[PDB]
């Protein structure tokens, strides 16, 4: 899963 | 064999040292250093093949600080559930650590909850603030510190409230930095930093 | 001042340790450990601001192994020039490493050159194989290699003998030197004492 | 580019 670095919210 | 044993010992030392370094950069407000140390810590964590209780706590601490650092960044996604904001994610981590130090733990928790709402309200995200409220304050009928105050503020749909000046992002950061000073004092003598300090003043 | 200085000192010790760990994973064929260790070394490197010559050598060794490890990986790009293959990059780094230009160095250097061409010919890229050769070139079997390309003789007694495994085994021999060479570096030595 | 390929 997500640990220290976040996912970025995308436009798709 | 003894090779893998020693690599685990070394990895423990590296994790502790990187946490210490991340903690200092957080406290100092050294943003670029923080991001670089974060990257190193993340990779070192991913490389671990075993966890002691102290290592798990250290990982939580690192996770906590990265979410807190990203608290105003509503476009950072820390959970699989995309709706969870960074301060909510911080709250989830906080629930897993320093509970035995109840007064400081409660103070920080309260400040994070208040600011989880504040960052939404101040952006004009009134509907999101209600959604965050429902997630962090449980059953509508249950009582929690500041909950009824926050419901009132949300319902008024204004981007500014004076309550948020008294329990501000900066107030939250400062109480958290106190906890960080505690981790720092606990970890400032871990093998790697101790050894490296001795080399420097020589 | 002094804290940042201790951090740089510690980062140097981590680099050495992670190199050692990368070397072992490479030697043992532990592919996943190699990946994770590579990721850690990269971040620790990315984190440093200045470098000693001795640290640059360590980094070269790491770069060399990662390029070799990606030897058969079709989509892997290590240079600006998108067409430069991993084994060419490995060769580039191999020349840059401050070390002995001896028996084993040439054997390795020549096996890498051979396999840089061979991978393409098992991939059908006879086109690129020559461009690889062009970019690469002065060795003993130079002429035979160039004509094997022309004949498209993928299964030649030559590639069978100077195989990928032959290359890997010669490299692993060198890795063993590196292993014992810096097994006594600070972090590993301290860790070994604790355990012993 | 350094250790990890693109």
């Amino acid at each position: 899963k997500i640990l220290l670095t976040p996912r970025r919210r995308q436009r798709l | 064999g003894l090779v893998a044993e020693a690599e685990a010992v070394a990895a423990g030392w590296m994790l502790d040292f990187l946490c210490l370094s991340l903690c200092r950069a957080f406290r100092d407000g050294r943003s670029e250093d923080f991001r670089r140390t974060r990257n190193s810590a993340e990779a070192i964590i991913h490389g671990l093949s075993s966890l002691t209780a102290c290592q798990l706590r250290t990982i939580y601490i690192c996770q906590f600080l990265t979410r807190i650092a990203a608290g105003k960044t509503l476009d950072a996604q820390f959970e699989n559930d995309e709706r969870i904001t960074p301060l909510e994610s911080a709250l989830m981590i906080w629930g897993s650590i320093e509970k035995e130090h109840d007064k400081l733990h409660e103070e920080i928790q309260n400040l994070i909850k208040i600011q989880a709402i504040a960052v939404c309200m101040e952006n004009g995200n009134f509907k999101e603030a209600e959604e965050v409220f429902e997630r962090i304050f449980g059953d509508p009928n249950s009582h929690m510190p500041f909950k009824s105050k926050l419901l009132m503020i949300i319902s008024q749909k204004d981007t500014f409230h004076s309550f948020f000046q008294h329990f501000s992002y900066n107030h939250m950061m400062e109480k958290i930095k106190s906890y960080v000073n505690y981790v720092l004092s606990e970890k400032s003598s871990t093998f790697l930093m101790k050894a490296a300090a001795k080399v420097v003043e020589s």
